[PDB]
């Protein structure tokens, strides 16, 4: 089975390569969810950016060998840490959009 | 601009796949989906015959 | 009565061409296989007809003014029957290409000449009814084709696709001779312009070749496509400059001086671009991403004809008390509704009914788009020029259809590639519910490489569905803007 | 072989993330199944809500990947419990829709 | 049977593209045959009926 | 052969899926080819006939 | 070679399906090259010809 | 490199299948970056240039 602790949760924000620049550690963030709508806000901070784009560790070709090659803008995940006093009263769940 | 936005975000967390340290057969199951379990609680029990 | 028999005959004349156009694209795989050739090699059997027909359609009026409309109709019908028979009994791919070229060159004067004859012969008291009846045959044949084409492909030897046209031509010629006796058309001899013909041939042929071959050559990354587009653009520019200055009209462009004609042609051409670029995907999507067969895939588009086959007379009967513009607007809104319907409802496990209701809805949209817009297009012009106007309208519409297909196919494949790239990322180590899939696969005895291939195939299918639904959304959005253009046309309708 | 008991059964709801803000443990619920029509109404209770939506537990998670023209909304299964006295009278089977 | 076709599938129906539409489910039923008539007219695995 | 191709496959096609459409089924049949003529006209695995 | 490629493939070809269509088969052939020519204009695996 | 991406992919490309469309191939090439300017302007794995 699985046990899912509901205390320490973060957010993974996928930004394009165009936006990754100008993002440093510790910058303020504001996160709004859909289950709670706009009636509740969240505060957080940048923890850091990842040294990989997801496609680094993929086990399969990104595109088919038979087909041609088409340019696709890449995305790079960013770790954002939430404040824990808001989760206890407005809890979240894994995989919700924001 | 001074801001950067993205709608490709998703909440993330930790998850543990409970696994046994030994082989055997099951005789009890102490929890089901959507059950609060504390650290140090028994979740499964095996036949101690072997 | 003679009027009804003539109506049947001309309906058949305009029906055979649509049947022949639609059936071949469905039958191309088996035909290509039976003659020891590949899909790319065989698909030339369609491009040749496309080029030939594209050249032939603009030239209807020039031959009409000299040979005579009735004689041209009869001769073209008999020649098309003979060409279809010859194609049916072919025994090699090259011979098939040759006879298809001949058939396409012959078949050009069918739709516009038939429309002109029907419009003129009927008394003005029932012009709206004649036009309404005509629009039906162009809306029903495209669905009546693929079902029979698939049945013939999967049951009997090919060649019977091109044999059915023989009896249709025979009936058409017999009825036309028995009914049109004495209703001849006045003729006139005039000098021939050579530069006009040469420019038209070169330009339109280059455009058709470019459109039909761009995909496999990755469009502008191949020098051949570049030279083709250059020659096409230069030829068209010079021809357009010349024709407005030419004394003898190889192409009668004076019709563009009418506001109604310009607006109607533009609206019909753009709407047809969207329509025909959209419908093309559905058969391939069903056959490849869902496992349908050709006959089942064609059967999913039957519910489109349920509505028009009823409302067409009613619209024709009551045409006296309708501001046709409001019908065009309603049809555009109904086309947006259908495409948005498809956009938010396509799923990997969708039954036959999930792709049959939207076409039932699209029936209304198609029903109220051809007759009103064509009535506006040919509004107020004298009876003698109806041939040239019809030729121009058909030429523009066919160009729009080809362009739509060319754009849509490339967008589909490229967005599928993009989604494939964005999906395969999640399949990596360090991921539960990713090693579990491998474990279950190896449970069934598949190797590691085979399991990887299977996962890749699934990702491909999902990407195709997503990319296909992204195209439908775009088409509906584009429709929302094309709505208001139809209001620029004055009301001289009559 | 697989042995499948026919005594205790529940229902997985798969609600939209945009309509679970106000659910609680123990709220009443009524269920009608497409096998017995509209003349056999079950009654149940909301045992609890799951953590992890439906995309989080899948190999190919539908997501608002950058470049997507159509937005998506996630779903989160919630668990219901059936009154067994009714169930024994009108047996159900796994996978049936309601 | 005690489950529909999708419930007892071999591999999970892979995650949809973002849309979901209700479709009817199907449940197997095990029908016996008279053996005395199979010998006169044999069947084979996978024939539609 | 005692079984259709849709069955007897690596993955037996799963009916009862709620998106089922009827398609004809094909049953393989085995044919022995005169061995005195293969030597004069050799054949290969996978050649259509 | 002794197989038409589709017979000798990573994933075996299934032809007793029902949605089967006829397509031309292909058969690989082995070609030698003069090594002296490759000495001055080398090739690499996968280049088309 | 001594091979095309399609040839040396984790999943091979199967060209002897009849439904084959010609496509221009690609060959990987390695490029050495200067490390002195990397400190000033860091780069991540997977970015595009």
């Amino acid at each position: 089975m699985a046990v899912v602790p509901a205390t320490n949760m973060w957010v993974d924000a996928n930004f394009k390569e165009t936006q990754i620049a100008n993002m440093r550690i510790g910058q303020p963030v504001t996160i709004t969810t859909d289950i709670y709508g706009d009636d509740v806000k969240y505060t957080g901070k940048v923890v850091g950016l990842d040294m990989g784009t997801g496609s680094a560790f993929s086990l399969l070709p990104a595109q088919n060998a038979t087909g041609n090659w088409i340019k696709v803008v890449q995305r790079l995940p960013v770790r954002i840490e939430l404040d824990q006093k808001q989760l206890e009263q407005y809890p979240l769940r894994i995989g919700l959009s924001t | 601009r001074h801001f950067e936005e993205t709608d490709d975000a998703y909440v993330a967390g930790n998850q543990i796949q409970i696994m046994s340290q030994v082989s055997g057969s099951v005789t009890k199951v102490w929890a089901d989906n959507t059950d609060f379990v504390k650290e140090g609680d028994v979740l499964v029990t095996l036949d101690p015959t072997d | 009565a003679q009027l009804v028999i003539m109506t049947i005959a001309l309906s058949l004349a305009t029906f055979m061409q649509v049947l022949d156009s639609t059936i071949a694209n469905v039958a191309i795989p088996t035909i290509a296989g039976n003659l020891g050739s590949s899909l790319s090699q065989g698909t030339w059997v369609i491009t040749s007809f496309g080029v030939a027909n594209a050249i032939s359609i603009p030239l209807t009026g020039w031959l009409a003014k000299r040979v005579g409309e009735v004689k041209l109709f009869l001769w073209s019908t008999i020649a098309f029957a003979i060409a279809s028979w010859a194609c049916g009994v072919s025994s090699s791919l090259n011979m098939l290409i040759f006879f298809r070229v001949i058939q396409g060159i012959v078949a050009g004067p069918l739709i516009p000449l038939s429309q002109s004859l029907l419009l003129n012969n009927y008394p003005p008291a029932k012009r709206s009814i004649a036009l309404a009846l005509w629009s039906m045959t162009v809306i029903v044949a495209p669905i009546c084709g693929p079902i029979l084409g698939g049945y013939i492909s999967d049951n009997y030897h090919w060649g019977w696709i091109f044999f059915i046209n023989v009896p249709i031509g025979v009936a058409v010629v017999l009825m036309t001779l028995q009914t049109l006796r004495g209703r001849e058309t006045r003729t006139e001899r005039r000098r021939i312009d050579a530069v006009g013909l040469a420019l038209l041939v070169i330009g339109i042929g280059s455009l058709q070749i470019m459109l039909d071959r761009g995909k496999e050559l990755d469009w502008f990354s191949s020098q051949e496509i570049i030279i083709l587009t250059v020659v096409a653009v230069v030829a068209i520019c010079f021809l357009i400059v010349w024709e407005l200055t030419d004394d003898n009209p190889i192409v009668d462009l004076s019709l563009f001086k009418s506001r109604n004609f310009t607006i109607g042609c533009l609206c019909i051409s753009l709407a047809y671009m969207l329509y025909f670029g959209a419908i093309v995907l559905l058969p391939q999507l069903l056959q490849e991403v869902y496992g349908y067969t050709a006959t089942w895939a064609g059967l999913a588009s039957a519910p489109v004809g349920i509505i028009p086959v009823i409302l067409s007379p009613i619209i024709g009967r009551f045409a006296h008390k309708l501001d046709m513009r409001r019908l065009v607007t309603f049809s555009f809104i109904m086309y947006a509704v259908c495409f948005y319907w498809r956009a938010y409802t396509f799923e990997p496990g969708m039954d036959f009914g999930a792709s049959a209701w939207p076409q039932f809805i699209q029936g209304f949209a198609v029903a109220c788009f051809f007759m009103p817009l064509t009535t506006i297009t040919l509004s107020g012009l004298p009876p003698e020029r109806l041939a040239a106007a019809s030729s121009l309208s058909n030429f523009t519409r066919t160009l729009a259809g080809s362009i739509g297909t060319s754009i849509t196919t490339t967008m589909w494949t490229n967005r599928e590639s993009m989604h494939h790239a964005q999906l395969t990322e999640s399949v990596n180590p360090f991921n539960p519910n990713a090693q579990a899939m491998y474990s279950q696969l190896e449970g069934l005895g598949m190797t590691q490489q085979q399991a990887s291939g299977w996962i890749a195939q699934q990702i491909t299918n999902q990407g195709l569905i997503i990319s296909a639904n992204e195209i439908f959304w775009m088409s509906a959005g584009i429709f929302l803007v094309l709505l208001g253009l139809v209001w620029f046309a004055k009301p001289p309708f009559g």
